């Protein structure tokens, strides 16, 4: 991890939201590449 | 007072210096005792490529007692109940559930931490604990038909990740 924890509740909540979003989008992007590999094979 | 101070300290440490593959914290700080987690499935396992939501629920006297941990998606693993409850020794104080866990296994204490809990979950995903069977169907398959176990886990991982959206 690599962000300093912000000093207000709203900023912390927004940073956490953003971190979850980034993790989810990256995982979905990896899975899309795997699926495309497989759809190609059929 | 003590519990909220301790939870903030762990949240700060996790945010600033936490391990790869884990995001955890209170999405709503008006309920600081409920944390949302995302756990990346470990590479080299059938969980690779999965990303799993989970909830930690802390007691009001944390760290004197352990939180509970539940996956919030369909999950197939020997040490996870069908309702998503995670069965690992670190979530139990010494003496609680002696029939379930090895006595060499770490137990809850006030110096344990959320990071240790979640690293232990990662380890359990890579290597199930054979004494603490919680899902009898997954226990049987992992031991007797590991190839099929991997197939089930991979299929579920793609299904539940398809249901995972930022919110
Ligand atoms: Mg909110
Ligand atoms: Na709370």
């Amino acid at each position: 991890n690599r962000s300093k924890l912000p000093s207000s509740k709203k900023e912390r909540e927004e940073l956490f939201r953003k971190r979850k979003e980034e993790m989810i989008l990256a995982a979905r992007k990896r899975m899309e590449g795997k699926i495309k590999g497989e759809k190609q094979d059929k | 007072a003590m519990a909220l101070r301790r939870l903030m300290k762990e949240y700060k440490e996790l945010t600033e210096n936490g391990p790869d593959g884990i995001t955890a914290g209170p999405s709503n700080e008006d309920d600081f005792f409920t944390w949302d987690c995302l756990i990346q499935g470990p590479d080299g396992t059938p969980f690779e490529g999965g990303l799993y939501p989970a909830t930690l629920k802390f007691p009001s006297d944390y760290p004197l007692g352990p939180p509970t941990l539940k996956f919030e998606c369909e999950f197939f693993h020997p040490n996870v109940y069908k309702d998503g409850t995670v069965c690992i020794s670190i979530l139990h104080a010494p003496g609680d559930d002696p029939n379930m866990y090895e006595s060499s296994s770490e137990r809850w204490s006030p110096v344990q931490s959320v990071e240790k809990i979640l690293l232990s979950v990662m380890s359990m995903l890579a290597e199930p604990n054979d004494e603490s069977g919680a899902n009898i169907d997954a226990c049987k398959m992992w031991r007797e038909d590991r190839e099929e176990y991997c197939r089930v886990v991979r299929r579920l991982a793609r299904k539940t990740l398809g249901l995972l959206v930022p919110r």
